[PDB]
């Protein structure tokens, strides 16, 4: 059996019903290069589980998965991560003499 | 030990300028970034000047046992920066050197000194006997130990806290002193203290954590710089998930994390209100910090909650 | 795991084949060191025709072996692995810098892995599995009482009888054990590879604190390297005498080695004598031999797993 | 004062020390001269092993005094390495 997930770039992967969500993620791995813990994957509004099966989601041939990268925690007031960055450079910086 | 009077501060005057003349040589092509000897030895000058316009009773300044201990210390610092390039002649002009790693080390301890200095000195008024222990736990310990002192020797600190925190040996011992003896004179001020315990928190499990995040986890690099994290990060710049954890010698106290994205970049960052060892549990289930140095096995710190 | 018959090794056998064509792109510039992919696919073709030369005539006996429909079917996976990677990879499979070719290498490593255990389990041959002789006696104990004479059993199964001896506390140590152990990457553990890693990780009575203190927690362990890879690691430290690493043999396995600077700016490489690598490593401390793990001040304490 | 230090090569350091200093403390200068660890260094003076927690005076070594710096069926150091080293033939 195939299927597709969506950078925009829709790619393909061959898989059985009977592989579970956590391989899934693995053969992302393989194209992507994407650590499986930061994927999530969403299929017809949810996010599926890394436990339950493709044949646990009524996953069909030819259907799409979409892919969104989990992110740091983002708290209330929190830096952005380039702004973190920025400011821990900036901790360097000197004048001489 | 000895008395501070003015001749003494000029010593140290007249050999800290010797050790940046020798640090001036062009041959030695010191780096641009900190620790930054030709910065730090003139802005040590100029807090001790500092210092000394508050007191113009210099009786009293002479004789807080604080100040003598720094001043000794930085006597004997400087001193033993000098031997090392007479000692080290063309070989310190070679990086992979001994005697350049000797000097590499202590650029370290004098930035060190100056800031623990400016911590007990703040605007260069003895403030040692009021300095705020950041964590409750320690303070509390330190108060029954040492009530307002600045400053004890090694074996005093060790043995009241081998009270609280055995030590198992000898050997635990002089590995525990050279983290938390950052200006390298046999003394633990309560301001060296406060940085060992603000990395090593929680209290109630201080040598615990200080072995597993600086002595049994390849992830930690000591202290460099945020250039330097992006240097060491490169070789893994293809592999997401690779991270370090490190020290800034500008900002004591603070820990900071370098990890490589799923995109190719390499981001720093620093725990947000938690122990450095959760936010490296949590990193790792979430899948930022999963390879340490690059390595593919990583420390579970889970047992430490 | 299917039945095997000579199809399916002359499958196998053409996979390898191609495998090898891929790797020798010259624009691979690979190494000639071990683990050397266009030797051991060569080695491991050449051991199974000797296999099936053993067992011309029974091969109906040969081909419903455990261990062995096992193996092909590893084998068959991992070549299959290795031509994808090459696809996959494209141009950047010549930056060693890459995913790509650091797959590659890993693959390699694992390539010499099977060959070693195919040779350990056939040494003539001749299927010796259930006869194995496990190195350390009280290893030897756990596994006959476990499993008998298997040669081979599922990772859920071992995990499962170490756990009654040795608790894993966590699912994330189990992956992380796992992924020592299972040194050709098939989800099972076989009998030669517990005799390596209860070689390493001696003695038996503090196995996993073993494993934890040496592959996990010691910036000192390299894993695979070779001789010439232990002295470029410990050339930035040839100054600092007693800067040391210690690392394994993909030539020899279940065998530590370590490297050490000298105080004379030479680099020495030597194996613990008759002890486990952590009594060599407290001695060595000591004795003012290694202090520097990869050159790091700060030196891990091994002295409390010491009974 | 200044002591010397014969090591094994036949090499002569000289240290400046003082009476009151520990075999501890020459070592450590051995080793800012010479960059071997201190527990690599084994000291002899006039037929004795010179122990750490001792001083210079107590063992009576004077101005000028000159000290010494200093498994069956095993392989040499060199014997061990090449072994090492040939698991590695192709
Ligand atoms: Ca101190
Ligand atoms: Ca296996």
């Amino acid at each position: 059996m195939q299927i597709f997930v969506k950078t925009g770039k829709t790619i393909t992967l061959e898989v059985e019903p009977s592989d579970t969500i956590e391989n899934v993620k693995a053969k992302i791995q393989d194209k992507e290069g994407i650590p499986p813990d930061q994927q999530r994957l969403i299929f017809a509004g949810k996010q599926l589980e890394d436990g339950r099966t493709l044949s646990d989601y009524n996953i069909q041939k030819e259907s799409t998965l979409h892919l969104v990268l989990r992110l740091r925690a983002a708290p209330g007031g929190s830096m952005t991560v380039e702004e973190m960055d920025s400011w821990i450079k900036s901790w360097d910086q000197m004048h001489h003499h | 030990p000895g008395t501070v009077d003015k001749k003494m501060v000029e010593k140290c005057w007249k050999l800290m300028d010797k050790v940046v003349r020798l640090c001036q040589n062009p041959k030695l092509a010191l780096k641009n970034s900190p620790p930054y000897i030709l910065d730090l030895l003139p802005d040590t000058y100029q807090h001790l000047r500092t210092i000394l316009s508050r007191y113009e009773k210099m009786e009293t300044l002479g004789e807080n046992e604080y100040f003598r201990v720094f001043m000794e210390n930085l006597m004997k610092k400087t001193k033993q920066t000098i031997s090392l390039f007479k000692e080290g002649k063309e070989r310190m002009y070679e990086e992979n050197s001994q005697p350049r790693r000797n000097l590499t080390k202590l650029s370290l301890i004098f930035s060190h000194m100056l800031a623990e200095l400016k911590g007990i000195f703040p605007s260069g008024l003895f403030q040692g006997d009021t300095f705020r222990i950041t964590k409750a736990d320690a303070a509390e310990f330190w108060r029954k130990a040492f009530g307002e002192k600045t400053i004890v020797p090694w074996k005093s600190f060790r043995q009241a806290l081998h009270e609280v925190h055995p030590i198992s040996s000898g050997l635990e011992a002089m590995a525990l002193k050279s983290t938390i003896d950052l200006t390298c004179n046999d003394y633990i001020s309560v301001f060296e203290f406060d940085i060992f315990t603000r990395l090593f928190q929680p209290w109630s499990s201080l040598l615990r954590n200080w072995n597993s995040l600086a002595v049994t986890h390849p992830g930690y690099m000591a202290f460099l710089t945020y250039d330097e994290v992006k240097a060491r990060l490169q070789k893994f710049i293809h592999k997401p998930g690779s991270y370090i954890f490190r020290l800034s010698c500008t900002r004591l106290g603070q820990w900071a994390i370098g990890y490589v994205t799923a995109d190719g970049n390499i981001l720093q960052t620093i725990p947000h209100n938690k122990p450095l060892f959760q936010a490296l549990i949590d990193g790792f289930r979430e899948g930022f910090y999963l390879f340490p140095d690059g390595r593919n096995q990583n420390p579970d710190l889970t047992g430490l909650c």
